[PDB]
């Protein structure tokens, strides 16, 4: 009864996906030592 | 009725073009004090020794101030917090040159527009209104309140109170940047969302409701002509409005409820307003913004410089140079 | 509404779910990795903490030159020995 | 220090005073389980 | 109905997020600006550039990351990636400050794409384009600080650098360089800065509490109805609070909203043309009535004569590492200082 | 100075007593509606 | 599920206690469970404090709030405010924490599952608002309550081992109050003071005898009233002016406490007596006085003459007058001349700061303390690195007064806010137009122009 | 000595945290509220106990 | 430094767990 695939679906994701994979990155950063 | 019920009646009367009410009661000798007061000093008040060394400050017209550089100067450093009102002083000539004038309309007027807080409450009283207009102005008052009295207070002289002239204002800001890193600060930056954003939202809710004129008039007239005061129609179509603004970002960011709306943009101000002079009333007892200084560093131990050094560097030229000759010891402890 | 499904419907299926409590994780790791592996370092050209200056060096490696600027950061990098 | 003998429960010493935020917070999940009706 | 019209037919649904036409170049552009700062702060150095650190990857926080302005030996390249200067490498692109030129361009035409969005919906509902106009602010705004000024400038190193901290340096520099506080176009745009905020704040609150009982809730929010006919507060009433409290008050609504426009754009637009200004130091610095009695009478002392002052420790004490390709050497004995201090 | 300061003294006084028993005066009463709120 | 949702109670889920005005059972439960939230914080806290205690450091440098109160009141320490035994500190946490359970036991009973009113249940825990009989009755009282504390104060001070003394004779020490001030000209005399500079109102209070007989006199002022509203119904002139509602109450009591945050505020601030510096740093004056010290001591020491030397203004570069003639320090502390301490007074003599003493009579631990003040001056960042907002990061510093001072600044702030909101608000709902305009019978449109 | 201490005290942590939890769910379950009833004045009669009895074993421990 | 995460979840859950078993017991929430 609903699509899935739209573009709110590809708008949503173009900032989700990337968002999500920096802040496993800034995460692992927490424990980075000089 | 007798003589005081007369007054009373007249006091609060609704149908005075001015409402008095007994808010007003003290606030119109205070502010006509203030004001006079003010006026006065700043055409002909001679220099003043703001900061207790015997250096006199130029603030008036008269004295080779413009309108820019021109100020009433705030009281001496000798005096600290002590009350210096005229017939504290031996002379009139004592009273101008210690800043006198500063209290006399720093007091009359925090006193009268505590006031006219207190009046707005009361007229929306006597007018059948809801009340909380005077809880929108508390704002810029608790400002007005942080700059002249609560800073004054924590560092000990009124001397550091915001001075009463555009150059003067500008002074106490870069001091205050020099000895708070206000810029740093999570309050302002908070006070900086609440003007910048209420400007944004001023603009935004000013051109939608622009945007959605219902046409009441001709092109050769203004369209203000096609309201009129007291019509009980809306003057413009806000399902139309949020038609727009929701197409523009989406439909969930925008408001369809006017009260919503209008209660949202009395807040963010306000709120972020009241953040800012609680980031003065509290950065006036020294707990200050953000010190990232030398925080970045690298395997030798090096420092690596950032952004926050930088304005350090700058807080820096402005703490050796400011007050010049007042300094006599290593450490500005107020 | 525009069509779409409502994102309460969707983020409390448990389809939704089954996906992302996988997809989500993936991606966490995979920057997680992209930090850890030290690949940052090199697709940024951003220095570790000791390859900010040479051990005996306290000059800034600044750029000086527009046209010649690429070199001049390869040379500063060559620099590190 | 506290005293030698309760010092096992130093990690929980440390996460007490926070608890009353919690409550707070607990507010908002209990509203959100009651549709904020 | 040939392929035009039905492109145009699907770039106008109504859907969640509405694309048009300038959609095409809106979401690119903001998509690229936005993300060019996120991976700039979280992955990229400007020890090349100004020597700083700037990304979470450095140990930077929030307050102080930024996507800093190339080197001042850049000038004002594009600095395209496909440059003379980069080359086609993206790792001495980003070393170089690509990012920078990257974002403030995509940046600048995703402007342009959103207010030729604010007039394609506006035109597509049926109302007059005033949020659009009323857009040009922020415009005027971006165009003068991020392009004008640096252009003005040697570089584009003083352009402002997108970063908190970096933007409150930027501030500090107009100060102690351009004594810009005191300059009238942008003590114009205070004005209209927290003149908008008062305003905003103002009629919020006069809204709310000269409301209708159109409800019998003590929370009086759900007592609106979108479609309704009747003014949902008394103007009337407002009208004489406003005019008893404050001795004058708005009757008509229509110019109160279109005053509310007036006053926030136009003061933006001022400290515009002021900092346009800045571009080519055209500083409003001096009062030169002030300067020849102070240079000869050694008692004369003013607020402006002590800003001066500041001004003139903030310059002596930030440039050296604030300008790194001039390779200040300041002495100890020749830094302006207070006593003590 | 001395004469001053009686003065303002006097005059502080008088404005103050006259918010006090101003608002001591019947004011919950003072509104349009619901008088009684004693 | 009664009165929860917005279509019975009136009110929405952001203003849901709302719903609790008259439903006093259920009201009861919330005060009684957010008195246990408050006892909770008191002995969390307190633990939390001392397991982070190392005792050889000052109490400043720890960012304790708690421990000082707790040592102020003579629990703990010994000569000069050193720890001396910290159990005393642990049985304040824990007491306070295991009587936190008992309280939100209560709350949680009478807000979930005891009776949702009183009033059938109880004429003697039962309440309307309206009567103003009951609402005297139960401010009673809380009166004898707070009356009773004052004089559990009075108890500890003069018969359970006294109060920390910072200006104890030969150094700070605890000592027991045998002769507190009951003379009222003085103890009211404080009320009458200025509170402008060196005069501080109650903010002044520089010995601890008038501290115990001033809370002497406020317990027996409060068991007093508390007796008299008991007894009585308020007066005729009384019903006149104000609101009588809970929302009215409520305002009042903002009101008030918005009023005690400010004078608290300005109390950690001023005040070294019932704050001592031992324990809670010095004051801003008083670490500005003692730099001026140290300098002067340190140059003295290098063959200055202190007294003769002119500074660069003209003005005495290390002593000058005050404006009524008082010898003190100079510099920009010539703001700060009211301070007194018991390091900096025996230097003081009738005409203030005395040459003759200064020069022959300075002792090592007036230096130390001197240079101690000084170095731990009230200045620090947000995230708690001390000393200018230029300094590089090194040291780990806001001093406790900063904390305290800032925090009862916002909260008395926003409290006074709080008052407008809830006194406006119970004005409009008293006279009931709380819910907006009648528009069938505005007001305005009854009123004459005005022009 | 110390052996009844620690137990007593992780005794009263455990109890502690299962009445936090149940005695709020218990006020609010409409079955079983007789026995539920009985068991909070257990538990909590066993509370006091146990901070009794940790509060005089603490002098025979520190 | 684990006891203190610890410790925190289970207290940090303590206060959604009550709501949770409230709200499948179907009790006066
Ligand atoms: C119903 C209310 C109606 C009110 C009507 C108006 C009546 C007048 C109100 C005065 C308001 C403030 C005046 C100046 C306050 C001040 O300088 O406060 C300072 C004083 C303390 O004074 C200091 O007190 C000190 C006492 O310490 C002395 O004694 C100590 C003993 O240990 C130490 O030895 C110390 O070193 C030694 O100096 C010294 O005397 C100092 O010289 C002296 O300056 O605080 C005090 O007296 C008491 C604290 C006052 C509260 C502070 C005001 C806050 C207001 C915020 C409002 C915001 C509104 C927003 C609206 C929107
Ligand atoms: C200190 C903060 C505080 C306190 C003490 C209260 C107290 C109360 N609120 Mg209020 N409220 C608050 C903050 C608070 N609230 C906040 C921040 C909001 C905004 C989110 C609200 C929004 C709100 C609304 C909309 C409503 C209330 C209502 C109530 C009352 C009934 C609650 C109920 O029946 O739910 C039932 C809840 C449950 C069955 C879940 C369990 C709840 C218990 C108390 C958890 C106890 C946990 C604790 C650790 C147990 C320790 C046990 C140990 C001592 C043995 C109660 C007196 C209601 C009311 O007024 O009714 C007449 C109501 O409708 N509140
Ligand atoms: C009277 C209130 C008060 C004061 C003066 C202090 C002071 C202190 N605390 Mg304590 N504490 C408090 C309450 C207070 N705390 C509360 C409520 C808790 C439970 C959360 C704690 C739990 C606690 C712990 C676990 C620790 C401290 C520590 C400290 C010290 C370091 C503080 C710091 O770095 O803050 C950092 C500053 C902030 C986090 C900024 C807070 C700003 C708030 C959020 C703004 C709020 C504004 C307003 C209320 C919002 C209203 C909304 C508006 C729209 C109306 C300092 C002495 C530390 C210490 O050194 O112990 C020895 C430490 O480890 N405190
Ligand atoms: C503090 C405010 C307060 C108030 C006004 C009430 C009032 C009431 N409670 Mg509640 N309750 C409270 C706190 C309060 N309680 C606390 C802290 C707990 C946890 C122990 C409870 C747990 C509780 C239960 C389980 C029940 C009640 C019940 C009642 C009702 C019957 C009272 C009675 O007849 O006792 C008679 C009076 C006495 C036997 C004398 C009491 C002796 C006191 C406790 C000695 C200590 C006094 C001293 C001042 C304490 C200082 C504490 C302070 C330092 C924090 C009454 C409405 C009953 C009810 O609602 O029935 C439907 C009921 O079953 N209460
Ligand atoms: C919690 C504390 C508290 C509260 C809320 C009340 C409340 C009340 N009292 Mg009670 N009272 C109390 C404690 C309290 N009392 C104590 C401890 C005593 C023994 C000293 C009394 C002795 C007492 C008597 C003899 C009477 C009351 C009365 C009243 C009622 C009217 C009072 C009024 O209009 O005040 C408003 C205050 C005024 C109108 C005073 C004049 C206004 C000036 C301008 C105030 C300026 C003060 C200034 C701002 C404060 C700064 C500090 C100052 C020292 C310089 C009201 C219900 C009256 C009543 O109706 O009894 C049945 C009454 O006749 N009380
Ligand atoms: C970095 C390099 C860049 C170079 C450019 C390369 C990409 C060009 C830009 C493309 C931007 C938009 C692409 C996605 C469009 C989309 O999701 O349509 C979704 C469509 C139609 O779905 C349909 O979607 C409709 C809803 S709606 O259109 O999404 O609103 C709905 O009516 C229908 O039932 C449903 O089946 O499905 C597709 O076929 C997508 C084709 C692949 C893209
Ligand atoms: C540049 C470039 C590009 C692009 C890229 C991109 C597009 C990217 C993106 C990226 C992204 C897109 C990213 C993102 C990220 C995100 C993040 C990182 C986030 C974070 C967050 C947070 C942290 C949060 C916070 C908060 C807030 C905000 C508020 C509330 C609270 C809190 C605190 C939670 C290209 C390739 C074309 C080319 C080359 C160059
Ligand atoms: C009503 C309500 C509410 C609220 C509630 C509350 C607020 C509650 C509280 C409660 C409380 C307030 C509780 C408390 C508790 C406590 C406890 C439970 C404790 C315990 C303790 C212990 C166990 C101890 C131990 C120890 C010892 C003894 C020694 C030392 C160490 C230690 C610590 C380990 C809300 C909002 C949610 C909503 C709904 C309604
Ligand atoms: C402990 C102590 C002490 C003492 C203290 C005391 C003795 C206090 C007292 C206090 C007091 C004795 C207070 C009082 C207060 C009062 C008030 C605060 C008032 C208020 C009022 C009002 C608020 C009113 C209002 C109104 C008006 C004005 C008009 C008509 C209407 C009405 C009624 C609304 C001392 C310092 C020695 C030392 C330290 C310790
Ligand atoms: C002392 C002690 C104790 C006690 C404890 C307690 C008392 C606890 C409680 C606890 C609690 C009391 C908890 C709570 C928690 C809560 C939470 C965790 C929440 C969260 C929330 C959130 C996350 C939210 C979200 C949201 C929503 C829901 C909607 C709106 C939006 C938002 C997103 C905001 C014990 C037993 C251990 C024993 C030992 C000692
Ligand atoms: C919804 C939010 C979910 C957030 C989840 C967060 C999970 C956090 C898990 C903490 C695990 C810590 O695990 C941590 O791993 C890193 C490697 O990456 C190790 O770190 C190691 O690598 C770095 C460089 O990358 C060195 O500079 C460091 O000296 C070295 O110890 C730490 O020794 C280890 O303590
Ligand atoms: C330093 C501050 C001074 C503190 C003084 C404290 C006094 C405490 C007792 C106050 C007595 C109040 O007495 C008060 O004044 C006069 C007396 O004719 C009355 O007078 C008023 O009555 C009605 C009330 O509806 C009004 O409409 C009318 O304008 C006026 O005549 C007030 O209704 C009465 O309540
Ligand atoms: C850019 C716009 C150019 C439109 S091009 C246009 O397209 C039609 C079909 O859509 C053709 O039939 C026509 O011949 C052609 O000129
Ligand atoms: O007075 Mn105005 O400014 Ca507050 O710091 Mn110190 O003192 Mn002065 O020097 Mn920096
Ligand atoms: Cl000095």
């Amino acid at each position: 009864s609903y699509p899935i695939f739209t573009v709110r679906w590809v708008a949503v994701h173009t900032l989700a996906v990337p968002t999500i994979f920096f802040l496993g990155a800034i995460a692992a950063m927490q424990f980075i030592q000089r | 009725a007798n003589l005081w019920e007369r007054f009373c009646n007249w006091v609060t009367s609704t149908d005075n073009r001015l409402y008095v009410g007994w808010f007003g009661v003290i606030m119109i000798p205070t502010l006509l004090a203030a004001t006079i007061c003010f006026v006065i000093a700043f055409i002909a008040a001679p220099p003043v020794d703001i900061d207790g060394i015997r250096e006199p400050v130029s603030g008036s017209l008269l004295y080779g101030n413009n309108i820019i550089t021109g100020a009433v100067v705030p009281s001496s450093n000798a005096i600290g917090l002590h009350f210096y009102p005229i017939w504290e002083a031996a002379s009139l000539d004592e009273w101008l040159y210690n800043g006198g004038p500063y209290q006399l309309i720093i007091f009359h007027f925090l006193l009268g527009a505590s006031c006219y807080m207190g009046r707005q409450w009361e007229l929306s009283y006597r007018l059948g209104m809801r009340p909380w207009i005077c809880v929108a102005y508390s704002a810029p008052l608790a400002s007005a309140f942080a700059v002249f009295l609560i800073y004054p207070i924590g560092q000990g002289s009124f001397s550091d109170g915001m001075p009463l002239g555009i150059s003067g204002t500008f002074n106490f800001m870069i001091v205050f940047q020099a000895e708070h890193n206000i810029l740093m600060h999570p309050f302002h930056q908070l006070g900086v969302a609440g003007v910048f954003g209420g400007a944004l939202f001023c603009a935004m809710h000013g051109s939608l409701v622009t945007s959605s004129l219902i046409r009441e008039t001709t092109e050769t007239e203004s369209a203000n002509y096609g309201y009129k005061f007291g019509q009980e129609e809306e003057t413009y179509n806000i399902v139309a409005a949020h038609g727009y603004f929701g197409r523009l970002i989406f439909q969930y960011a925008s408001f369809n409820n006017s009260r919503s709306l209008h209660f949202f943009l009395a807040a963010w101000p306000v709120v972020g307003v009241w953040f800012a002079a609680l980031g003065i009333s509290t950065m006036a007892f020294n707990l200050n913004g953000f010190n990232f200084n030398h925080s970045v560093i690298d395997a030798k131990g090096n420092v690596i410089n950032t952004w926050a050094d930088i304005i350090n560097r700058a807080n820096l030229g402005m703490e050796v140079m400011h007050e010049r000759n007042a300094h006599n010891f290593p450490l500005d402890l107020a | 509404t525009t069509g779409e499904r409502p994102f309460s419907d969707i983020i409390t299926s448990v389809r939704y779910w089954v996906i992302h409590s996988i997809t989500i994780p993936a991606l966490f790791i995979a920057g997680w990795l992209f930090v850890s592996t030290g690949l940052a370092y090199d697709v940024f050209g951003t220095p570790r903490p000791d390859s900010y200056y040479a051990q005996e060096q306290r000059s800034i490696p600044l750029v000086t030159d527009r046209f010649e600027a690429k070199q001049q950061v390869e040379t500063f990098l060559e620099q590190l020995k | 220090k506290l005293p030698e003998a309760y010092a096992i429960f130093d990690p929980l010493v440390d996460v007490l005073p926070v608890i009353p935020v919690l409550f707070l917070a607990l507010a908002f999940v209990w509203q959100a389980a009651v549709g904020f009706r | 109905r040939g392929w035009f019209d039905i492109l145009d037919d699907w770039l106008k649904r109504d859907r969640f997020v509405f694309v048009g036409w300038s959609g095409i170049l809106l979401f690119p552009c903001a998509y690229l600006a936005l993300g060019g700062w996120l991976t700039g702060t979280t992955f990229v150095t400007s020890w090349y550039t100004h020597g700083l650190a700037s990304s979470y990857l450095e140990g930077c926080n929030f307050l102080t990351v930024a996507v800093s302005t190339p080197a001042n030996s850049m000038g004002h390249s594009l600095l395209l990636l496909w440059g003379p200067e980069a080359q086609g490498d993206f790792t001495r692109w980003c070393q170089l400050g690509g990012l920078w030129t990257f974002i403030a361009l995509h940046g600048a035409f995703g402007l342009i794409g959103f207010m030729l969005r604010q007039f394609e919906i506006a035109r597509l509902v049926g109302v007059r384009p005033y949020n659009a106009i009323a857009f040009s602010a922020p415009i005027a705004v971006f165009v003068s600080v991020f392009l004008i000024y640096p252009l003005g400038q040697s570089s584009w190193f003083f352009a402002p650098s997108f970063g908190v901290a970096a933007i409150f340096r930027f501030l500090l520099f107009f100060q102690g360089f351009h004594n810009w506080t005191l300059n009238p176009f942008h003590m114009m745009g205070v004005a209209g800065v927290l003149g908008g905020a008062l305003l905003c704040a103002i009629h919020g609150a006069t809204v709310e509490n000269t409301l209708f009982q159109d409800g019998e809730g003590a929370s009086t929010f759900r007592a609106f109805n979108p479609t309704q006919a009747e003014e949902t507060y008394s103007m009337v009433t407002a009208n004489r609070f406003w005019s008893q409290i404050f001795g004058i008050a708005f009757s008509n609504k229509r110019w109160l909203h279109f005053f509310m426009l007036f006053v926030p754009v136009t003061g933006l637009w001022m400290s515009a043309i002021g900092v346009v200004g800045l571009a080519l130091n055209l500083r409003s610095y001096d009062f030169i009535s002030q300067e020849i009695r102070a240079a000869e009478d050694p008692e004369f002392e003013t607020f402006y004569t002590k800003n001066l002052l500041l001004n003139e420790g903030i310059r002596a004490w930030m440039a050296p590492q604030d300008q790194p390709h001039e390779n200040f050497v300041f002495p100890e004995e020749v830094l302006p200082r207070g006593n003590a201090l | 100075m001395e004469t001053l300061k009686i003065t303002v003294y006097i005059v502080v006084t008088f404005f103050v007593l006259l918010f006090v028993f101003g608002f001591l005066s019947g004011d919950p009463a003072r509104n349009p509606k619901r008088k009684d709120l004693e | 599920a009664t009165n929860r949702d917005q279509e019975s109670s009136g009110f929405a889920w952001w203003a849901g206690n709302a719903r609790l005005i008259n439903l006093s059972g259920k009201l009861l439960g919330a005060h009684v469970a957010h008195a246990g939230l408050i006892v909770f914080w008191a002995g969390a806290m307190t633990l939390f404090e001392l397991a982070h205690f190392i005792p050889e450091k000052p109490m400043y440098e720890q960012g304790l709030i708690l421990i000082p109160h707790i040592a102020t009141l003579g629990w703990g320490v010994g000569p000069g405010g050193e720890v001396v035994d910290t159990f005393p500190f642990f049985v304040v946490g824990v007491v306070h924490l295991i009587s936190s359970a008992v309280l939100g036991f209560g709350g949680v009973y009478h807000a979930i599952r005891g009776p949702e009113t009183l009033e059938e249940y109880s004429s003697f825990f039962g309440y309307d608002w309206k009567d103003k009989n009951k609402m005297t009755t139960i401010l009673g009282f809380h009166l004898i309550v707070l009356g009773i504390g004052a004089l559990l104060l009075v108890a500890k001070a003069m018969f359970f081992g006294g109060l920390y003394d910072t200006w104890a004779p030969g150094g700070g020490d605890v000592r027991v109050i045998t002769n507190p001030t009951l003379d009222p000209r003085v103890i009211f005399g404080y009320l009458l003071k200025s509170p402008f500079g060196g005069e501080g109102w109650i903010v002044s209070v520089n010995n601890l005898e008038d501290v115990v007989g001033g809370h002497i006199w406020i317990g027996l002022i409060c068991i007093a009233g508390g007796i008299w509203h008991i007894l009585t119904t308020p007066f005729g002139w009384a019903r006149r002016a104000f609101i009588w509602s809970g929302e009215a109450y409520l305002s009042y009591s903002l009101g008030a406490l918005s009023m005690m945050g400010f004078i608290a505020t300005c109390f950690v601030w001023f005040n070294n007596t019932v704050y001592p510096s031992e324990f809670y740093g010095p004051t801003g004056p008083e670490a500005s006085q003692a730099q001026a010290m140290t300098f002067l001591i340190r140059d003295q020491k290098l063959g200055a003459n202190v007294g003769s030397a002119q500074g660069p203004t003209g003005l005495g570069k290390y002593l000058m007058r005050s404006p009524t003639g008082e010898i003190i320090f100079g510099g920009e502390t010539m703001r700060f001349w009211d301070f007194r301490g018991p390091w900096l007074e025996p230097l003081r003599g009738p005409n203030g700061l005395d040459l003759n003493k200064i020069k022959n009579d300075i002792q090592p631990w007036q230096e130390r303390r001197a240079a101690e003040y000084m170095t731990h001056a009230p200045l620090g960042s947000l995230n708690s690195v001390g000393g200018v907002a230029t300094e590089i990061n090194s040291v780990n510093f806001v001093s406790p007064r900063s904390w305290l001072a800032t925090s009862h600044f916002v909260l008395a702030f926003f409290f006074l806010v709080g008052h407008l909101w809830h006194a406006g608000r119970a004005r409009a709902a008293a006279a009931g137009f709380e819910k907006g305009i009648d528009r069938e019978s505005e007001p305005v449109l009854s009123m004459p122009s005005l022009d | 000595m110390t052996i009844l201490f620690q137990l007593a005290l992780a005794a009263l942590v455990i109890l502690s945290f299962v009445m936090v939890i149940g005695v709020p769910v218990a006020y609010a379950s409409p079955q079983d509220w007789d026995r539920s009833k009985q068991l909070i004045f257990l538990g909590s009669g066993l509370w006091i106990a146990l901070v009794l009895v940790v509060g005089v074993l603490n002098f025979f421990v520190v | 430094v684990i006891a203190q995460l610890t410790m925190i979840a289970m207290i940090g859950i303590a206060g959604p767990m009550i709501i949770f078993l409230l709200a499948v017991r179907r009790g006066n929430l």
